[PDB]
């Protein structure tokens, strides 16, 4: 059914692979990892962050308004 | 004849010898790790644990 | 009814598989005495005799 | 033959100056391929053990 | 008063992640509880055998339990009878039932103190601020007689008379029994009473942290190996045109 | 010849975990699904070792739990990993549902519906388990939420007398809640088997949302060791949450004995219910609040019919990504508001939060989908 | 064996774990007892010349809690 | 519509981000019966190009990488290869549905 052997139909594609026993598991870890982390967060930060920024704003304003409301009126 | 070749050959190459290596290393790691973590814990809590003040009350 | 394995080839297979099965039995015995903390063998060993 | 896996298989030893390729080569249909690899490797391990 | 003062953070000896309790302070706090706090408060879930190996030795806790009468029974003739205590006995209740405790304490019920730093927001900080925060009531508010003003009690009206002052008891090890020292010792003992497993938990956590810091890069390395067969893979395309 | 493909018991394991084709590009989020299964086993195992000492009686339930902590060997360890494993179970469950929403995994409608059945079952199981230790918060939370479940006219009062087994929460309720709390994880395990069975007819989804049949890899050894690494990371988080902060997520008011005449100043459920609680009290009508809680949890079931884009994942939809993260932010605000008392300004914030939650799920996301469809010159 | 790899293994197994173990062990040993009683023998704490830096009686790496002065300890 | 809508279309094409995986627009369409039939009706050259682009995108999203900026699919050079086939399949399905109505 959904086993290997009849999943799709691919023609004219060549793939090259190495052994895991003769290539490094951490090939240029920091020197190529830090720029891709900055690239990924630069691609996603303007979609993710400002809702949580306004969450922090509402949280602080609600705490301040609650402590003001418990405070009496001289 | 080099040391990593013989360490692979007589310890890592056979799977039963691999498991014997893992079991003996597990026993020695238990003893050494228990000693090290106990020593770290008694040094961080120097004079606070009961065994540090057990001698005062015989 | 186990008369199918009476020949030189199965004896050859047997003497091939003596050391591997013996080493697996050694692994099983060491793992059993390691997991159970059995006091018969663990008193015969130098470094592990520290908590007794 | 019993499992109707292969169309053909063939072992080889190929030698050049202090190097060479030692192994097997088979042609079969798609649905058999994985099984035969297992069987082929098992045969090698039998010769190893 | 609806607004409530919060207790501050005191720099306890066991405040840190790997710092255990001070067992000498547990011993002194148990002496404080036995001499002072056991008259009105109960610790039904703690026994005399729990003190062995923590702050008292075997014969010490045996004598300290033997100096307590425990109502054993029923007898062969069919009655209750007083007996000297033993190590398997729990701490004795001050009252046989909560309503007698209410009758002896102006209606208010003194709570059981086995979990009282696990049942309050602040814990031992709250207990220290309650015991050391007694003061005369401010103006405007005029509370009822037999109540006491405590800004840390929620509602600021406690039915407990202040039990702590300088030299309310003695210390066998030679410690100045001040107000703050006695309150600190009894707060340490109450933290031990709520969590008798605290030091063993922190030791097991230290072993957990070291073992996980060993195990995580190795398992990550195994993942990077068995996936680095795929992450260096290159694909090509051969269109026939 | 081989037992992996011909033996009828090993054939199932090979078809589900060994030679199963999986997408080659799925991120760490997919590991959460296997983590959920592991949490289930952990809970079940730890639950069994709580059941060897727990006594379901109102006189001796709190005392039995204290005896587990103080006298049973390592019993404090088992109790606190059961509690924090329930919390970790709900964390992994929430991230599993968020993965389902973001990457368009609700188009597997049968898998999605067996999922929301599983979610209902685990919420009820955690509810009755929290009633079980019989503290102040257990008794009062059970009384509050079951009494508001009684709000249906002519039907709800007989149902609440039948659920309680008496006039209010008593020993019959505690014992039947123990029986239900024990037996519900096995229906949960069987439903997870059906969940996986309904998944495996079509295969997993990938973050791009495309047909991954052009590039698929076996589950072994790749996702085997990936899920092992996820299990190790989860056990780091769980054992840090037990051995260092055992009651940071807990509530201290559950450590007093259940006094039926001691109403606490605040009454809350656990944190993983709290958002629905803040949708509960956002409407000043009891039928409206209970039915709105039902819609707030069944809008996940309504979700596969609210999909309008010709794409599937949100990876190439930035506006709907923004609306999704506003929805997650709103859910966080709802959790904080449900933690808070019913005063100013929490009532208006909770009302606007629930209104925006239902508006974002129901209205704004199909509008954003059709806007992006028109924006990509296909509609 | 004509290889750098045995020295790489010997660094990463014997050398660096050994120095880490003795560093942690010295952190276990990092407890110093209280100062000795100031007894002024004439064969030490000598001053045949005032010192060439600063006060003339303080050494280069002087520490006021363990190192005495010929007048005595200082607080 | 003249000045910035085309500019906003270019900016949205850059912002959506399937161009930096080398994908075209019609590669990103989620399959239905209509899309699967339209893919089945494609000729061999466009089918093979589509499947290579899809598995290249899956390779790139495995390693959390993107193509170099010169290999990003250009907005003007993006061809809508599938949508006549998809429109024909949608039209004949609508014909079948309106016949089944009456
Ligand atoms: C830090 C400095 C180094 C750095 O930035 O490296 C860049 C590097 C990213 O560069 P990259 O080239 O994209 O490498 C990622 C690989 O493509 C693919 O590698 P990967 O990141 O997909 O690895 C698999 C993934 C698998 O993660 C999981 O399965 C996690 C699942 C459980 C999550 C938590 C559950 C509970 C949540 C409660 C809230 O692991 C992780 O996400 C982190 C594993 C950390 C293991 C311990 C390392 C010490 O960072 C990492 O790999 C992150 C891990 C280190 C931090
Ligand atoms: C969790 C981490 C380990 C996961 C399994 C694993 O990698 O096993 C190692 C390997 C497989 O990992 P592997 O894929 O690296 O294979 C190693 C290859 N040889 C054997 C040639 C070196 O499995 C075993 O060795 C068998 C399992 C038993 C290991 C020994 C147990 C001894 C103690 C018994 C009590
Ligand atoms: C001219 C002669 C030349 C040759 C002379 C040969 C002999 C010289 C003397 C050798 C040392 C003699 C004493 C050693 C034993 C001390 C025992 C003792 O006090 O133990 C309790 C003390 C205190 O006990 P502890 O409990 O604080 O120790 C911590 C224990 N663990 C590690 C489990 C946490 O322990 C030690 O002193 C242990 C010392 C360990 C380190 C030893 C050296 C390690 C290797 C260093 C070189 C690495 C190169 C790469
Ligand atoms: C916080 C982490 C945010 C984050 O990492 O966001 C980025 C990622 C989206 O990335 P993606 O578009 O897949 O592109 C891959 C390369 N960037 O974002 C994701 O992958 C996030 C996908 C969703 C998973 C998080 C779910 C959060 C909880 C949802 C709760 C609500 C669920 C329904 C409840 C009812
Ligand atoms: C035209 C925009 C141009 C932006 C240029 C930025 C600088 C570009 C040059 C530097 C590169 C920076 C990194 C680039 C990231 C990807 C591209 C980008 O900038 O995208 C902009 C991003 C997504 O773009 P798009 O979806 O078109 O925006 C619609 C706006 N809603 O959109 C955004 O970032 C805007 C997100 C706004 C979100 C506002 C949410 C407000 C409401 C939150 C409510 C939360 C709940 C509150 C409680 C409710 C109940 C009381
Ligand atoms: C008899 C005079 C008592 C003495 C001796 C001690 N306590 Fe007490 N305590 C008593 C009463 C009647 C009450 C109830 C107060 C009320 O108004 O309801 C209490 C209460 C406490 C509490 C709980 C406070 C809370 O906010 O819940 C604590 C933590 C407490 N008491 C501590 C405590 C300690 C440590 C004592 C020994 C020094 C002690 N109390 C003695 C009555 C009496
Ligand atoms: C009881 C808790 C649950 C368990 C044990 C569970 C188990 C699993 C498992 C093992 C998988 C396969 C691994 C994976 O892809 O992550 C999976 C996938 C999935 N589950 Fe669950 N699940 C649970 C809750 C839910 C819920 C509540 C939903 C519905 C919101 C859901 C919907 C899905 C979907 C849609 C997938 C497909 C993943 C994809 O292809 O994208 N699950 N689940
Ligand atoms: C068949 C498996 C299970 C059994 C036998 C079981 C049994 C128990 C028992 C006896 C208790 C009371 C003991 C105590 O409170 O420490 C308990 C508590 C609890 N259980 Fe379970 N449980 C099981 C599965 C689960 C699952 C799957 C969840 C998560 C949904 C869960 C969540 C809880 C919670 C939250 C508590 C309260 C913890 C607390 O005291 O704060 N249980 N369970």
């Amino acid at each position: 059914g959904r086993e290997f052997g009849n999943l799709a139909r691919i023609r004219h594609v060549i793939s090259y692979s190495l052994s895991p026993f003769e290539q490094r598991a951490f090939p240029s870890y920091f020197s190529k990892g830090i720029p891709n982390v900055l690239r990924r967060t630069r691609e996603r930060i303007l979609r993710v962050a400002p809702p949580f920024v306004v969450v922090y704003l509402i949280y602080t304003w609600g705490n301040q308004e609650f402590e003001q409301s418990k405070r009496k009126n001289p | 004849p080099t040391i990593p070749s013989r360490l692979y050959s007589l310890l890592f190459r056979r799977t039963s010898t691999f498991a014997l290596t893992i079991a003996v290393g597990a026993l020695f790691f238990e003893r050494a790790f228990d000693q090290g973590a106990d020593a770290i814990y008694e040094h961080i809590n120097e004079g606070k644990l009961w065994k540090h003040i057990k001698h005062k009350y015989e | 009814m186990l008369s199918r394995f009476l020949g030189p080839r199965y004896r050859e297979l047997a003497r091939n598989w003596i050391p591997t099965a013996g080493m697996w039995g050694t692994v099983g015995a060491v793992g059993l005495v390691w997991a159970t903390d059995w006091r018969l063998i663990l008193d015969w060993v130098p470094y592990i005799n520290g908590k007794f | 033959v019993a499992n109707k896996l292969c169309q053909s298989f063939q072992t080889f030893n190929i030698s050049y100056s202090d190097t060479g390729l030692l192994g097997a080569h088979f042609v079969c249909d798609a649905m058999s391929i994985d099984d035969m690899v297992f069987f082929l490797q098992g045969q090698w391990m039998r010769l190893c053990t | 008063s609806d607004l409530e003062l919060h207790p501050p953070s005191y720099p306890w000896s066991h405040r840190g992640l790997l710092s255990s309790l001070d067992h000498t302070s547990i011993r002194r706090g148990f002496q404080v509880y036995k001499q002072v706090c056991s008259s009105c408060h109960s610790m039904d879930y703690v026994a005399y055998r729990h003190l062995v190996g923590v702050c008292y030795t075997e014969e010490e806790a045996k004598a300290l339990a033997e100096e307590v009468e425990v109502q054993d029974g029923p007898n062969d003739d069919g009655e209750m009878f007083m007996r000297p205590g033993k190590l398997s006995d729990y701490f004795p209740k001050p009252y046989p039932n909560p309503e007698a405790a209410r009758a002896a304490n102006n209606g208010a019920l003194p709570p059981d103190l086995s979990y009282i730093v696990r049942a309050r927001h602040g814990g031992e900080d709250y207990v220290f601020s309650l015991l050391t925060g007694y003061c005369e009531p401010p103006t405007g508010v005029s509370l009822r007689e037999g109540l006491y003003f405590n800004p840390y009690f929620p509602g600021q009206a406690i039915g407990m008379a202040p039990p702590i002052y300088t030299e309310v008891l003695e210390y066998d090890d030679g410690t100045p029994a001040t107000m703050s020292q006695v309150a600190k010792d009894v707060a340490t003992f109450l933290r031990w009473a709520s969590e008798p497993e605290h030091d063993h938990r922190k030791r097991m956590g230290l072993k957990m942290l070291l073992m996980m810091g060993l195990l995580l890069p190795l398992t990550y390395a195994m993942k990077r190996h068995k996936w680095s067969v795929l992450k260096s893979r290159k694909l090509a395309y051969r269109p026939p045109k | 010849t081989n037992m992996r493909k011909t033996h009828p018991l090993f054939k199932i394991i090979n078809h589900s975990f060994i030679d199963l084709p999986a997408p080659s590009n799925i991120s760490s989020w997919w590991n959460f699904g296997s983590l959920l299964g592991v949490c289930l086993m952990v809970q079940i195992i730890t639950g069994l070792f709580l059941a060897m000492h727990y006594t379901s009686d109102t006189m001796t339930a709190f005392s039995s739990v204290t005896h587990i902590c103080r006298d049973v060997n390592y019993g404090w360890l088992i109790r606190y990993m059961h509690a924090n494993g329930a919390s970790m179970f709900f964390i992994c469950l929430f991230l599993h549902v968020g993965r389902g929403l973001y990457y368009g995994s609700y188009t597997f409608m049968e898998t999605w519906n067996i999922g929301v059945l599983l979610l209902f079952a685990v919420m009820a199981t955690a509810f009755m388990g929290y009633v079980l230790p019989w503290g102040q918060m257990s008794f009062w939370g059970a009384t509050v939420i079951t009494n508001l479940l009684s709000a249906i006219p002519y039907i709800g009062t007989t149902l609440v007398e039948w659920i309680w087994g008496g006039f209010s929460v008593d020993k019959a309720t505690l014992t039947r809640f123990f029986a239900f709390h024990f037996i519900l994880p096995f229906i949960i395990a069987a439903l997870a088997i059906v969940h996986l069975l309904f998944l495996h007819e079509t295969g997993s989804n990938n973050p791009t949302g495309l047909n991954s049949d052009a590039d698929k890899i076996p589950f072994h050894p790749y996702y085997t060791i990936k899920d092992i690494l996820g299990i190790l990371i989860m056990f780091l988080i769980l054992m840090t949450l037990v051995l260092f902060f055992p009651d940071m997520l807990g509530d201290p008011d559950n450590y007093m004995p259940a006094n039926p005449l001691n109403t606490p100043p605040h009454i809350k459920p656990e944190w993983y219910f709290l958002f629905a609680y803040a949708i509960l009290r956002s409407i000043p009508n009891k039928l409206g609040g209970v039915l709105a809680l039902i819609l707030s949890i069944l809008i996940l079931a309504l979700m596969p019919f609210l999909h309008t884009s010709k794409q599937r994942s949100l990876m190439f939809r930035p506006i709907t990504q923004i609306l999704y993260w506003i929805l997650v932010a709103n859910l966080l605000i709802l959790t904080w508001i449900g933690g808070q008392p019913v005063e100013h300004p929490f009532i208006i914030i909770g009302q606007l939060a629930s209104i925006s939650y239902f508006s974002i799920i129901l209205i704004l996301m199909p509008i954003s989908g059709i806007i992006e469809d028109k924006m990509l010159k296909l509609y | 064996g004509a290889g750098a790899n045995t020295w790489r293994l010997l660094t990463f197994v014997l050398a660096l774990p050994g120095v880490a173990l003795c560093s942690l062990n010295c952190w276990m040993h990092a407890g110093h007892h209280e100062r000795p009683e100031f007894i002024p023998y004439h064969h030490l704490r000598i001053r045949t010349k005032p010192f060439a830096w600063g006060d003339g009686n303080h050494t280069l790496f002087h520490n006021p809690h363990v190192n005495p002065l010929p007048t005595g300890y200082e607080h | 519509s003249s000045k910035w809508l085309d500019g906003f279309r270019k900016w949205y094409y850059n912002a959506a981000g399937f161009n930096k995986l080398g994908l075209m627009r019609d590669d990103t369409l989620h399959e239905t019966e209509d899309v699967k039939e339209a893919i089945r009706r494609l000729p061999e050259d466009l089918y093979n190009d589509r499947m290579f682009r899809i598995k290249r995108a899956l390779d790139l999203t495995m390693r959390h990488q993107i193509l170099p900026k010169d290999q990003w699919t250009k907005y003007e050079e993006d061809k809508f290869y599938l949508e006549p086939y998809l429109k024909e399949v949608i039209r004949e399905r609508k014909e079948r549905e309106e016949w089944a109505k009456k």
